[PDB]
């Protein structure tokens, strides 16, 4: 963690709360990030959040109730970002 | 292979955070 990256997925009906459905430090990050230009997916930096959720929520896990607000201020930028 | 791997995972996303 030079470099980190999380994935954040959010279905309907189907995630019952935002899930980490992958991460990657250093050269995955970087990785991570040249796919999601590849796949027009959002990509946010948030240094303080970043790091907090690659500590605490691991791949395949939901987020905890710390993270609700500023992840959920995520995805609604997310939803409609570059549209 | 990882990167095949990790694009047919990740494409789904909805959004990435990074620092």
């Amino acid at each position: 963690p030079t470099h980190i990256a999380i994935c954040l997925y959010y279905k309907l009906g189907e995630t019952p709360l935002p899930l980490v459905i992958e991460t990657g430090k250093d050269a995955k990050a970087l990785q991570i990030i040249k796919l999601a230009e590849l796949y027009d997916i959002p990509v946010i930096e948030d240094i303080p959040l970043a790091r907090s959720l690659y500590k605490n929520i691991h791949k395949g896990q939901y987020i905890t109730e710390d993270f609700f607000e500023p992840v959920a201020q995520l995805i609604r930028i997310a939803i409609d970002l570059d549209y | 292979i990882q990167s095949t791997s990790l694009a047919n995972n990740i494409k789904k996303s909805t959004v990435i955070v990074k620092n």
